[PDB]
């Protein structure tokens, strides 16, 4: 995250951090108690897909105080429409091998239905992003969570403002090279708050980290409300990554 | 009422039905109060809900 601050410890209390052999991956989001929403591409590489950890709770990377908890990752399920190495249904729901347990520092953050999303949400004009990527383009990764509030465009808006946005994405933040979210970012949450309450409506996706002229890209998670909602009622399958027909 | 305008009123989720009808729902862990628009939970840990910050 550029140009954010510190996000207080608890206050983000769905994000998630993914690690492959103990290094960062990505962010991720918590939904449920064994559910996870990450990024598509965060998976482009994965050579052992049994080495994959998701930690909720966690604040301060240099530190354990007690708050954390790890599970390993069961499944990663793709949409069957993902391309890897592009930017186009950037989405993941990840299952956990056990679920969280829920404390003052792991809650899940809601997914709205389609509708409310689609008609209120989308409208809400600031929005937090959030993550332990790097700071600066070019630079170093944080070692505590940071947190951005970003401002919404409609995509007309965009593309005018922008010194390929598809109807699966949306724009926000800003073109002054000031305020971004960045590599070490990608699959953490786009939270936006409606009366009293926080939900999911974007994934950090990616690929230029506060680049004047251009605004950040996020997958837009109501488009994918009802294949989520269907899978998360599946049994999981062997093997770990399962990629699932979108629509 | 409608659903498209301020949410129909509701605090969380919002269906149009048959005539000048609409109900409100919310999410797991919350239930709708006697207004028909208001959204309080039932559990400790709610979702989307920050519990240093309620707390506070
Ligand atoms: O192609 C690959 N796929 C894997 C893989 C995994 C994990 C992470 C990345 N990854 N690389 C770059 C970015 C990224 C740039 C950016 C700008 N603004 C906002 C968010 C942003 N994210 C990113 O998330 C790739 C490589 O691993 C190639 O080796
Ligand atoms: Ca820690
Ligand atoms: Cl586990």
């Amino acid at each position: 995250i550029v140009g954010g601050k510190v996000c207080p410890k608890g206050e983000c209390p769905w994000q998630v951090l993914l690690l492959v052999n103990g290094a960062q991956l990505c962010g991720g989001t918590l939904i449920n108690t064994i559910w996870v929403v990450s990024a598509a591409h965060c998976f482009d590489k994965i050579k052992n897909w049994r080495n994959l950890i998701a930690v909720l709770g966690e604040h301060d990377l240099s530190e354990h105080d007690g708050d954390e908890q790890s599970r390993r990752v069961a499944q990663v399920i793709i949409p069957s429409t993902y391309v890897p190495g592009t930017t186009n249904h950037d989405i993941a729901l990840l299952r956990l091998h056990q679920p969280v347990v829920l404390t003052d520092h792991v809650v899940p953050l809601c997914l709205p239905e389609r509708t409310f999303s689609e008609r209120t949400l989308a409208f809400v004009r600031f929005s937090l992003v959030s993550g332990w990527g790097q700071l600066l383009d070019r630079g170093a990764t944080a070692l505590e969570l940071m947190v951005l509030n970003v401002p919404r465009l409609m995509t007309q808006d965009c593309l005018q403002q922008s010194r390929n946005i598809t109807e699966y994405m949306f724009c926000a933040g800003y073109s002054d090279g000031s305020k971004d979210s960045c590599k070490g970012d990608s699959g953490g949450p786009h939270a936006t708050h409606y009366r009293g309450t926080w939900y999911l409506t974007g994934i950090v996706s990616w690929g230029g980290c506060a680049t004047v002229g251009h605004f950040g890209v996020y997958t837009r998670v109501s488009q994918y409300i009802e294949w989520l909602q269907k899978l998360m009622r599946s049994e999981p399958r062997p093997g770990v990554l399962l990629r699932a027909p979108f629509p | 009422l409608i659903c498209v305008n301020e949410n129909g009123g509701c605090e969380q989720y919002c269906s149009d039905h048959t005539g000048t009808k609409r109900s409100c729902r919310c999410h797991e862990g919350y239930s709708l109060l006697a207004d028909g628009v208001s959204c309080t939970p039932t559990v400790e840990y709610p979702c989307g809900k920050i519990p240093i910050l309620e707390k506070r």
